[PDB]
């Protein structure tokens, strides 16, 4: 004769976005260090990189 | 003369240091280990008025 039924709640109507993508971007510094060498050889005849 | 670049001086920091041997190698270490395991999780006593 009778049967049970399915109650919907709502709460809250918020206009919120999509998700178009995710990522994190993290904090960077500058950090960098050298090395002073001598040609002493056939290494560092005219420039560093041959071709 | 032998063949080589001769002494190499390292600047750390700002100072310039005379090291006895310098090398790049591995070495065993370890690492920091922080276990919170939900330090505050939950935990409140308020009441609730009306006015």
């Amino acid at each position: 004769p009778d049967s049970k039924c399915l109650k919907i709640k709502v709460k809250r109507i918020n206009l919120k976005c999509k998700k178009s993508s995710s990522y994190f971007v993290p904090d960077a510094r500058s950090r960098c260090t050298s090395v002073r060498r001598c040609r002493w050889a056939g290494d560092c005849q005219s420039g560093c990189p041959p071709h | 003369l032998v063949h080589k670049p001769g002494e190499v001086v390292v600047s750390y920091g700002g100072m310039r240091v005379r090291p006895k041997c310098y090398g790049f190698s591995r070495m065993m270490a370890t690492l920091e280990v922080n276990p919170p395991e939900q330090r505050t999780g939950q935990c409140t006593g308020c009441h609730l008025e009306c006015i």
